[PDB]
């Protein structure tokens, strides 16, 4: 007898990363808006 | 004349380039967000189902150990 | 006796989004088609 | 002389912004489908987890059941 | 003198186009990095759980089977 | 008796894709560092 416990384990390892370009999304709006200041006025 | 021309349409191209960062930056930031949902998703998942092996293996050991008790 | 019924349960709550960007990528192709519509012919 | 040289310095800069669109399009479209590919598959991985978790609660109880029906 | 006005406007253009540019080609960058790392994050879960899945399903027939012989 | 072999299966058919998109970061970029040669210098 005296069955051995049998731990099935954790799913050790397994973790999604995360997208942090809120930067860049802040850059292009910035530049969207900063294109304004380019237009040409003659 | 000439002036006017190239002056009307740089102001048309940059308007354009405009609407097209605009949309790009709202591209990336939806993609952003379903990505960063879809990430939160799968780790809650592997949190979610660390627990429910941890839950499963514990009956398992219950089980083995009553039926060594039985026998 | 009478062991309790032992119910793991469900992954509630778990769900993956879409994106939908679509609109996006179609106003990117339309103005990259109609900045042809730009070009400077003296 | 420099209208030529202002126009097509224009031109040459509004190819390569279209030719730079069209692959911002693309790259998004390419990680559109392949986040919306990914969501699809984790939401039918929770759903047959949801499925294969019921069928081992459900011998579990079984296997419970006919252990009191032993004892 | 409007010659000067649009070729210094048009490069100041450009150059917010070229930083414009670099960032969606770097936003592209890191959300490609990071869409296929949770793929592969998916990937090897679903597999491990298939690992797992495999080793319950292994002792739920040794417990089936023993518990016959004890019926 | 003769309990039957009660296989839980496995997880078939779910596999995740992966993004290539390095040709086109690869364009942007070299059309970020191309529109150099188009600055006007009168």
């Amino acid at each position: 007898h005296t069955s051995p416990d049998v731990d099935l384990g954790d799913i050790s390892g397994i973790n999604a990363s995360v997208v942090n370009i809120q930067k860049e999304i802040d850059r292009l709006n910035e530049v969207a808006k900063n294109l304004n200041e380019s237009l040409i006025d003659l | 004349e000439n002036q006017k021309l190239i002056a009307n349409q740089f102001n048309s191209a940059i308007g354009k380039i405009q609407d097209s960062l605009s949309s790009t930056a709202s591209a990336l930031g939806k993609l952003q967000d379903v990505v960063n949902q879809n990430a939160q998703a799968l780790n809650t998942l592997v949190k979610q189902l660390s627990s429910k092996f941890g839950a499963i293996s514990s009956v398992l050991n219950d089980i083995l150990s009553r039926l060594d008790k039985v026998e």
